[PDB]
């Protein structure tokens, strides 16, 4: 009781049921670097000018 | 003009010149520790983005 499979027909993906728990971390990675720390705020001019030798401005 | 003018607008020359030169200094320290460390805003060099990783399966496993 069996037939040929189709063209195309033994090659689409299926899917299955595994009563085994998800892979959580598969290559076991360890704890990801922080990033950066987070800058916020408006730009208030800045003091004093450029501030570069003798220009006030 | 009275001596009140002139000294009024000297001290504010030099308030303004030392909250600039203190600034410098600051700046100075600031822009050595953030060379140093890293952790802030600018002197951050470039590294690889995550985006150009693809994590669809390959042929292979275990890859």
């Amino acid at each position: 009781g069996w037939v040929r499979p189709d063209l195309g027909e033994l090659s689409k993906v299926t899917k299955v049921k595994t009563d085994r728990p998800l892979p959580e971390n598969p290559y076991h990675s360890r704890a990801r670097p922080e990033p950066n720390p987070e800058a916020e705020g408006d730009l208030k001019p800045a003091k004093h000018g450029s501030r570069l030798f003798f220009w006030t401005m | 003009d009275g001596p009140e003018k002139n000294y009024e607008k000297t001290m504010a020359i030099l308030q303004i010149e030392a909250e600039k030169a203190e600034l410098r200094l600051k700046e100075l320290e600031v822009r050595r520790l953030m060379r140093a460390r890293g952790d802030g805003p600018w002197y951050q060099y470039p590294t690889i983005d995550k985006a150009l990783i693809d994590h669809s399966p390959k042929t292979t496993p275990d890859n």
